[PDB]
Order: structure tokens, then C-alpha cells, then sequence
RNA sequence: CCCUGGUGGUUAAAGAAAAGAGGAAACACCUGUUAUCAUUCCGAACACAGAAGUUAAGCUCUUAUUCGCUGAUGGUACUGCGAGUUCGCGGGAGAGUAGGUUAUUGCCAGGG
């Protein structure tokens, strides 16, 4: 549980020099705005950032801690210099931690099918699917393993096996997220 | 309007020579033949071969 | 719809393009804004340096009695000219609001002009 | 095979010639341009070549409505 | 080749081009991307030598995305002559890149193989690259 | 007297009442009415033949009762070899009583005498109750006279209704017993 | 004072579309072309004569922000200057995002 716990402080700094100083310092500067509260302003240590959330998603969530208080937040944004892997800033939405909402969430495709063994066509009609809990109980993807879908078999949404507390949310439930023809 | 660029409109009395059907329709037509309609008003009539009612397609 | 709506645009624009043509009313010299309803007819009177209403008139006044034809205007601009008088002023400029300056607004003007306004 | 062209005309020193805030007395130049890139406003007038000019002595004045700009004299 | 089929003006300005990249710096379409380390201009020829590097090294594998067009003309005066008359004549494009444009695109290969095709295309570009898997999947 | 055609007659005692019916109207004049007929015909050969244009426009004004228009040349175009503001077409517009009365002499009398009249195509509808169609032989109306055409011609009518759909106008211009080939 | 109509100021979509509510007064639609007027034809607009009817529309109010518009706080780009140099100080976007937005107000007339 730990794993999804984040720790942070509190900074003053506002410049772009700050800013620079702080990164400089090993941290990264990033605020955390929602719910209607005043936007807060924090930093967090990059090598835990990193050592934790290496595979952040749209959809991934966590927990702030700045020793005082908790916040349930998303990841809405992380502005990356990718020929540095240098993190410069962290956007954090906040939610109600006992508010069901909806996302949609991607898929990962496993298993090699025995249709597209035999001759079958991968067309994956849904990249996503939309699903429903409370926020610390999202799923990062969902899996689907094709294995044993053969020849002319469509995937149905129920057929998604799915974590404990999630649920489907699309109002077609009989769509087919990928098919084998 | 300005009057002087418009022939002239007549009230004028269609007859259907086959139905005997007689439609009131103001026409720029001057007829020769005079009519008594139904209204005791005197129209020009013309006589129409073919109208409305007696059509090989109603 | 459409087209409702777009006779109202052009009484919009010709209103727009009068008013600025004309010019802005002072105390001296306010302005006179005339409309044309289906049943009545309005006049004011206007010094935009305040936005204030000096004097105004319309059919609807029951005391007046007054119709909705060029005789009826005619008294209607005479009853004006004689509210305006005690209140002094003798300079107007003509904004015809939208209209066109033919008939009803020409025996207006014209009544209020017999009897020592200068419009 | 020299150059096909070359050609400048004179520069014509357009611009705004008294700063909004300034005192300017009657028939001052304010504006020089080609077109109403500023739209006449209270006490001022337009030349034939829409130049922006004081009909009476006071302070220059730039207001913005619905994105353009007017100049006055206030 | 790669080349604008149309241009409103034959010759342009050589500015100066400097300063990271802020924009088109982020993979889009595929898995694996070659990001350059420097700031400076890749020809069109340049870039079809890379593009067939990458796909002749991918059989069949997946597909590559190229992701700078060079619609810049490069003038260049005639061989023997002197400063006079200017302005000589297009002699090839010319695309403008910075640090951290992402430049090429890959998908559907295992990452190994992709490594080594972009290395290998890497071999035929101008400046300094880095191959970058998404950092945010695997 | 308010002389008064018969097909306004007929229109404000009976249609109006199945209309209401027929469409379940809150309000009496939603029901739908017509506000303009306009008669159109295009000569671009009128640009080598000025007789062509004359006689169109004095033929259209035997068939309706009132002088038509010369439209001009919007733009100037090589294809017909057209040069902008050259006279191209002439049109009428009808409204009112000439338009009812206008309406009621075609229905009844222009269509009967027709070549192979089998009714008109009950779907040039625009999509927003405006019917226009197309008559290609005007001798069709009695009022002109055969002798003096000097080329056989067609027009285009267009008939604009109140209604927001076409299928309220479909269902007046029945009422009027427009013969629709259905 | 308020509703409605007309007329100003304050300029941030004070924008259009869809749905619902009314219409006493006022306004609008609506009636007839025959009187002066207008149309490069056409009482459509306009013009003139009047009140049989209506909320259907225009208009007013209430709506999910469906389209638009507007817009944070940070961060970044960029920039002034510096014997600190990828730095030290000062200023600080655009875009994106959390949102917000279907105005407000001066005074003339009719009467609630």
C-alpha cells in the first residue's frame, strides 16, 4: 500500500530560478488543484517519484501525504524532457476518495489466439473501455488474454474479467472490443 | 405599383367541353364569347378541351 | 425566423448609420426620436450629455384622444410644440429612428415646424 | 544573370504621433495611416486619408470596444 | 525523394536556429522513438537514407513514422563566380531540428530489434541521437 | 368587394380546419400557408440571341399577368463563355391573389395539357417545404399563342410554404389536389 | 417601486441553437390596397388605412453549458542586467488544465 504513497513539502519559491534550484536539489516542483480548494504548492523528492511511478498512466492514482493530511489525486499531468528524462513539473487533480467516477481505462492484450494461429484477423475495434469505481480502486489497464478465442470469435465486454471492486460503465455492453475473423 | 407594364387581367370563365366543369380564373385572355356564371356575373369564357377533373391521369 | 430576424437587423443597421449621421443631442439642441408601433405612435425628446428624457408624447395618452392617422399626428406635434415651449427650447435635430421621412413623420415634422420649432 | 529586382519605395513615417495622456491644442496630428487602424471617438475628426486629428484642446485618449480602438479628446 | 510539391516563395531567409525543442518533442504513433541531441538541419536525403535503413532492417515487422518534413530550400551560387548578383538557386531541402525533436517513429518490432535498427539509422543522420522506449509504458 | 380567389376561398374554409385536425396544431395559423411562387427560366444562349431573352420575358408575361425580370451574370465565367452582368435569366414572383389565382390556373389547367402528363415527381422537396419542378414545354398554357414562339422553352417553378418540413407542404399542396405522381 | 415599450451609459459571447412557461397592459404576428409612397417584377420589405384573432413566431423568463466565448494558480518558452555562467537578480507568456459565462445600469411613458 505503501507503493502508492507519495511524500512531499511544502514550497514558496514561484520563479522560474526556483524552480531551477530546486530541480538542481532533486526535486520536482508541482501543484495539486481540484475540488474547489485553493490550488496547493509542493515539491517531491524525483528519486521517489521515479523509483515508484516509472508506468504512470492517464489513469493512474495515488496518494499525498504531506504529513498532515491525505489527498486521493490523479496524475493529470507531467511535463518530461525526454533527452534529459528530466521530470520539471507535476499537475495533481484532486478527487473525492468516495466518489464513484468513470474512466476509461486501456487494454492489454495477451496470449497468442488459436483463431489468429489458424488464420484469424485482429481487428481491435476498442482500444478502452469505460469503467466505474472509487478512485483508489481503478485499474491501471485491463488484461484480456485471446488464448482461446478461435477463428470468427468476437470479445464480449462482460467477458472482461475484471478486478474486485471495478465495474463495467458502457451503455453497450454486447459491443466487441476486438474480434478474430 | 406603377400600372403601365402589365396586360391586362380578366376575370374569365374556363369550360370544360367534356365534364361541363367551369373554373373562375382571372386570365389575360380576352375572350370573344361571353357567359352568365352561376353568380349571375357575366365572364368571358373560353372553351377548354381538357382540366382538372376529366384527366387520363386522376 | 430567418427572415423576422433579419428585417430586424436592417432597422438595426439604417438606425445605427441615422444616428451617427445625425450626430448627438445637447441641451440647447436635443434630439427627437420618433416609433412606429401597429397600434400607436411615440415621441421623445433626449439630451445625451445626461441621457435624460426633457419632454416626450404618444397616443397613448388617454387626455389626447388622438387616433393613429396624419390628422391626429397634427395635433399630436401641435400639443408638443406647446409642451416644449414653457420648457424653452426651440433647436431639435430630426432623428427619424429607423424610418423613412414619408407621411405620418412628414405631417409630424411639418406640425411641429408651423409653430416656431427648428427641427 | 543580374538580380530581377531591387525596389523600395520612400518609408511614409506612419504612426502615432502624440501619446495617449498627452496635451495637445486644437487641429493636432495624432494618428498618421492608411485605413482606420484607429476609429475616431469623442472631439476628434478623420482626414481624407484618415488622418486622426483634435478638434479642441485636451488630453489624448485610447479606448478598446469589441477589439478596436478609438482615440479621443477628453 | 521527400520535397513540398508547391511553395509560395522558391528561396527564404537562413535564420539562426537555436534553443531546445517545446513542441513535436513527445512520441505519438508508435513505441520507439529516435531523439536528436543537438539543433541543427537534416537534408531530405539524409532522411530516406535512414528510412530505408530502418525498414530494410524491419521485415515486415511494424511501421515507421517519419516525423520532420524538410521544406526549406538550400541555395547555393554557381561554381566559379563572385560575390555579385544574389541569391544563386535551390539545390536541395533542408528540415530544421532541435534538442529533443523526436525525428522517427517505430512500432510492432521487439525492442531489441528496434534498437539496433535505429542505431543503424542513427549511423546516417548528422547529430548526435538517443533512442527512447515511451518511459511511461515498459 | 374584397373579391377574393377561389382557392383562397377554398383554402380558409376547409384547409385550415384538416389541417389543425390532421397535425394536432396548438394554434390556428401554425398551420402552414404559401408566401411566394416564383417562376424562373434560365437562357444562357440569350447572350448570342437577344430575341431568345425577349421573347422569354414577354411569354412569361402573357402566362402570369405581370412583367418579369432580367436577372444578370453573378460571375463571370468562360465554360458558357459568360461575362459578369450580362442578362442570363429572367424570373415573376407571385404573391397574394395573383398567387393564389395564379396556382389555381396551373393545377387545373397548364399540367391537364401537358405531353404524357403522368403527375409530378412527389419528392422535389428541398428539405424545408419549398417544391421546385420543372416544365419544359410552356405551349402547355393556353393563354399563349402557338404562331408567334419563336423556340419552344421551359421554366422552373419554385413554391415557398410556411412549413418547417416538407412533409406539412406535401400534405397542403394534396389538400389542394396537386396532381403528384404517386 | 415593478412588468412592458422606447431611449443612454458601462464593453467580458451583452453570442446563436434546442426545450418549457405567458400575452392584463404594452409589443409583435395578423387585415385590406383605395387615398400619398416604394419596388431594376412582387403590400415580401416599405407606405397607408384598422383591431377579427393568437403565443405559433419575434420578444421576456426559466434550462443541461450541448456549441462558442472567457479564463486560473504554477511550470515552461522568451527577455532586461550581472566580475555567481547552463548560473545570480528582475519581469513574465501563449497554449493546456481546474473553472466561469445566456449581463448590468441611468431615466421617459402606460398601470399595477
Amino acid at each position: 500500500e505503501n507503493s502508492r504513497v507519495l511524500s512531499c513539502q511544502y514550497r514558496s519559491s514561484f520563479g522560474s530560478s526556483n524552480a531551477r534550484r530546486i530541480r538542481a536539489k532533486s526535486e520536482i516542483p508541482a501543484v495539486v488543484y481540484g475540488q474547489g480548494k485553493d490550488v496547493s504548492h509542493l515539491r517531491i523528492k524525483s528519486s521517489e517519484f521515479n523509483k515508484k511511478f516509472a508506468k504512470f498512466t492517464d489513469n493512474t492514482v495515488l496518494i499525498l501525504d504531506d504529513g498532515k493530511l491525505e489527498r486521493c489525486v490523479f496524475v493529470k499531468d507531467a511535463a518530461e524532457n525526454i533527452a534529459s528524462k528530466l521530470i520539471y513539473h507535476i499537475d495533481f487533480y484532486e478527487v473525492d476518495r468516495n466518489v464513484e467516477l468513470e474512466k476509461y481505462v486501456p487494454i492489454k492484450l495477451i496470449g497468442a489466439s488459436i483463431g489468429v494461429k489458424e488464420g484469424g484477423i485482429l481487428t481491435v475495434l476498442k482500444e478502452q473501455v469505460k469503467v466505474r469505481s472509487l478512485p483508489l480502486d481503478l485499474p491501471e489497464f485491463i488484461e484480456l488474454d485471446l488464448t482461446p478465442v478461435n477463428k470468427g470469435d468476437s470479445v464480449l465486454l462482460k467477458d472482461l474479467v475484471l478486478p474486485s471492486n471495478v465495474r463495467l460503465a458502457e451503455n453497450d455492453e454486447n459491443l466487441e472490443v476486438v474480434i478474430i475473423k | 405599383m406603377r400600372k403601365d407594364i402589365h396586360p391586362k387581367n380578366n376575370l374569365v370563365v374556363f369550360k370544360d367541353g367534356s365534364n361541363g366543369a367551369m373554373f373562375l380564373t382571372k386570365s389575360t385572355l380576352n375572350s370573344k364569347e361571353t357567359i352568365k356564371y352561376i353568380d349571375g356575373k357575366e365572364y368571358p369564357l373560353v372553351t377548354v378541351e381538357i382540366t382538372s377533373k376529366s384527366h387520363p391521369f386522376y | 425566423m430567418k427572415k423576422i430576424k433579419e428585417a430586424e437587423q436592417r432597422k438595426l443597421r439604417r438606425k445605427k448609420r441615422i444616428k451617427d449621421k445625425i450626430g448627438r443631442g445637447v441641451a440647447s439642441r436635443p434630439r427627437i426620436t420618433v416609433f412606429k408601433s401597429n397600434r400607436y405612435f411615440y415621441a421623445q425628446v433626449i439630451d445625451d450629455s445626461k441621457g435624460h428624457t426633457i419632454a416626450s408624447i404618444s397616443t397613448i395618452e388617454k387626455s389626447l384622444n388622438l387616433g393613429k392617422n396624419i390628422d391626429d399626428v397634427k395635433k399630436l406635434g401641435e400639443v408638443l410644440a406647446k409642451r416644449l415651449k414653457e420648457k424653452n427650447i426651440n433647436n431639435l435635430i430630426f432623428d427619424r429612428n429607423g424610418y423613412k421621412y414619408h407621411g405620418l413623420i412628414a405631417s409630424f415634422a411639418t406640425s411641429l415646424r408651423e409653430f416656431g420649432i427648428n427641427i | 544573370g543580374s538580380s530581377k529586382n531591387g525596389r523600395d519605395s520612400i518609408s511614409k513615417r506612419l504612426g502615432v504621433k502624440r501619446s495617449g495622456g498627452q496635451f495637445v491644442k486644437a487641429g493636432e496630428i495624432i494618428v498618421r495611416q492608411r485605413g482606420t487602424k484607429f476609429h475616431k471617438g469623442k472631439n476628434v475628426g478623420l482626414g481624407r486619408d484618415y488622418t486622426i486629428f483634435a478638434l479642441s484642446s485636451g488630453k489624448v485618449e485610447f479606448k478598446t470596444l469589441k477589439g478596436r480602438k478609438y482615440v479621443s479628446i477628453v | 525523394m521527400l520535397s513540398p510539391k508547391k511553395v509560395k516563395y522558391r528561396k527564404k531567409q537562413r535564420g539562426r536556429l537555436s534553443g531546445e525543442a517545446q513542441k513535436g518533442n513527445k512520441i505519438s504513433f508508435g513505441e520507439y522513438g529516435l531523439v536528436s541531441l543537438e539543433t541543427n538541419f537534416i537534408t531530405a536525403r539524409q532522411i530516406e537514407a535512414a528510412r530505408i535503413a530502418m525498414t530494410r532492417k524491419i521485415k515486415r515487422g511494424g511501421r515507421v513514422w517519419i516525423r520532420i518534413f524538410p521544406d526549406i530550400p538550400y541555395t547555393k551560387k554557381p561554381a566559379e563566380t563572385r560575390m555579385g548578383k544574389g541569391k544563386g538557386g535551390v539545390d536541395h531541402w533542408n528540415a530544421p531540428v532541435k534538442l529533443g525533436t523526436v525525428m522517427f517513429e517505430m512500432s510492432g518490432v521487439v525492442e531489441e530489434l528496434a534498437q539496433e535498427a535505429m542505431s543503424l539509422a542513427s549511423s546516417k543522420l548528422p547529430v548526435k541521437t538517443m533512442f527512447v522506449v515511451r518511459r511511461d509504458l515498459r | 368587394m374584397n373579391y377574393v380567389p377561389e382557392l383562397k376561398k377554398y383554402y380558409k374554409d376547409s384547409v385550415i380546419k384538416e389541417l389543425v385536425k390532421e397535425f394536432e396544431y396548438k394554434s390556428i395559423m401554425q398551420v402552414p400557408k404559401l408566401e411566394k411562387i416564383v417562376i424562373s427560366v434560365g437562357v444562357g444562349e440569350a447572350v448570342r440571341n437577344k430575341k431568345l431573352l425577349d421573347s422569354a420575358v414577354l411569354e412569361l408575361a402573357q402566362i402570369t399577368g405581370q412583367k418579369a425580370v432580367k436577372t444578370k451574370a453573378k460571375k463571370a465565367i468562360a465554360g458558357f463563355k459568360i461575362r459578369q452582368g450580362q442578362e442570363i435569366g429572367a424570373k415573376v414572383t407571385l404573391r397574394g391573389n395573383a398567387m393564389y389565382e395564379f396556382l389555381y390556373k396551373l393545377i387545373h389547367l397548364a399540367l391537364p395539357r401537358v405531353k404524357d402528363f403522368r403527375g409530378i415527381n412527389g419528392d422535389a422537396f428541398d428539405g424545408n417545404g419549398n417544391y421546385s419542378f420543372g416544365i419544359t414545354e410552356q405551349i402547355i398554357f393556353s393563354e399563349i399563342d402557338y404562331d408567334k414562339i419563336e423556340r419552344i422553352s421551359g421554366l422552373n417553378i419554385t413554391i415557398v410554404t410556411t412549413a418547417s418540413n416538407d412533409k406539412e407542404s406535401k400534405a397542403l399542396l394534396l389538400k389542394f389536389g396537386m396532381p403528384f405522381s404517386n
